[PDB]
């Protein structure tokens, strides 16, 4: 006797969101070249920019701009989704009204 | 037009119907926990959470936080959305804490016990980036006072858990609960031994980290990963503060792993009688006064190995010349 949510809309945007972050991050994920790496003498861990291009994002050539368009394609495509969501959420008055 | 007032009716009696499901939660307890980066603050929520993952790439991050209200027998998602450590990526807290929210959110803090004196100063700048988005944010300034006297009264009414205003009790007056979670707790050894910080030291430290939550008008809570120091006791202090569950937790200030004081629990003398143990160090020590960073690894720099151009090794050399 409810309408129930398989998973959440919440669910929904956090699905979107890793989908949106594992796109990224595909690219974002190439590793370093080493350059000093022929060179020895510090074993140090591999920082950020050891392990890929960390400051990719940082260093994009239209600044904040990728990422802005990203949050917002996000946000736009959530607030359709929960506005469906609420109409469709409407129809427990035609239940228990 | 008629008919949607009629239908727009129809759903206020559905809402009115409704009480057989009102108040199981409000829907949309979305905590932003800010911050700087390195801490590993995705790993500690995402204990929170119960689940686990580290693949936390740099942007926002949107983990749902699943309130188990067994209290009332039914459940929630909390949207927990945490932030990056770039101030690069500043402009992304429009894109999921807003003034439609921000009356329903909770703010956080992290912590990391290497740079902690450093990790309360980029506490401090994150918190100033959260006031400037605030601030931005620019709503009636009515609603905010009154907001704000709301979270002034609730900082009041922080009973034991068996008046006068205070000189800087929210100097940050957002009027937004506040709580800073003393991570990296997991390192005190490491602190006391390898980087030496001294026990009166963690005790200043401590003391200054309570200071700022007062300058806040906010509480703080040790905790590490490994040691689970209150992980499920913070879980419920924010469903307490958030989601308005049946707060029970007593104050406990005597061990320093997880001291989780939250309001009401220490005034200004309170802590200051705390911090009269700190007798070696000054009851005004600054952060620097414990902080310690060797400059270690020897980052490159090999001494830029050239040689002269050849026109200017050419008149060098023709001037050699003329004197040979």
């Amino acid at each position: 006797q409810v309408i129930y949510l398989n998973p959440p809309i919440e669910e929904c945007r956090y699905k979107l969101y890793q989908e949106m972050f594992a796109w990224k991050m595909v690219v974002l994920s190439l590793p370093r070249i080493q350059s000093q790496r022929y060179q020895v003498g510090v074993h140090y861990e591999l920082t950020e920019e050891e392990k890929f291009y960390r400051n990719a994002l940082t260093r994009m050539p239209d600044g904040p701009v990728a990422l802005e368009e990203s949050y917002s394609a996000v946000m736009g495509i959530v607030s359709e989704v929960e506005q469906y969501v609420k109409v469709w959420l409407q129809y427990q008055c035609l239940w228990d009204m | 037009s008629e008919e949607e007032e009629g239908q727009s009716l129809w759903s206020s009696i559905l809402s009115e119907v409704s009480t057989r499901a009102r108040s199981k939660l409000p829907s949309g307890k979305n905590i932003l926990v800010f911050g700087e980066d390195g801490s590993g603050k995705t790993t500690l929520m995402t204990k929170l959470q119960g689940a686990e993952h580290g693949k936390k790439g740099r942007g926002l991050e949107y983990l749902y936080l699943s309130v188990h209200d067994e209290d009332r027998d039914d459940h929630t998602r909390c949207n927990v959305w945490i932030l990056d450590g770039d101030l690069y990526h500043k402009g992304l807290l429009k894109f999921a804490v807003s003034a439609e929210s921000l009356p329903e959110t909770l703010v956080i803090f992290v912590a990391d016990m290497s740079r902690p004196w450093t990790v309360m100063e980029s506490l401090q700048k994150w918190a100033s980036v959260l006031r400037e988005h605030i601030d931005k944010m620019k709503i009636p300034p009515e609603k905010m006072r009154e907001l704000e006297r709301k979270f002034v009264k609730d900082f009041q009414d922080y009973m034991e858990p068996e008046l006068p205003l205070g000189d800087n009790v929210l100097t940050h007056n957002l009027g937004i609960p506040v709580l800073v979670v003393c991570t990296k707790c997991d390192a005190v050894s490491v602190l006391e031994k390898e980087h030496d910080y001294r026990d009166e030291h963690l005790d200043f430290i401590q003391s200054h980290l309570r200071r700022f939550c007062l300058q806040y008008g906010a509480a703080l809570i040790y905790t590490s990963v490994k040691e689970e120091k209150n992980l499920d006791l913070l879980y419920k202090y924010i469903v307490h503060k958030t989601y308005g569950f049946h707060f029970t937790t007593p104050a406990l200030v005597v061990e320093k792993d997880a001291v989780f004081i939250p309001a009401g629990w220490d005034n200004e003398k309170k802590i200051a009688i705390l911090h009269e143990n700190f007798t070696t160090v000054k009851p005004e020590d600054a952060y620097e006064d414990f902080i310690v960073k060797p400059p270690v690894r020897k980052l490159v720099h090999d001494k830029e190995l050239a040689a002269e151009d050849e026109q200017v090794f050419l008149m060098k050399q023709q001037s050699l010349l003329a004197k040979q």
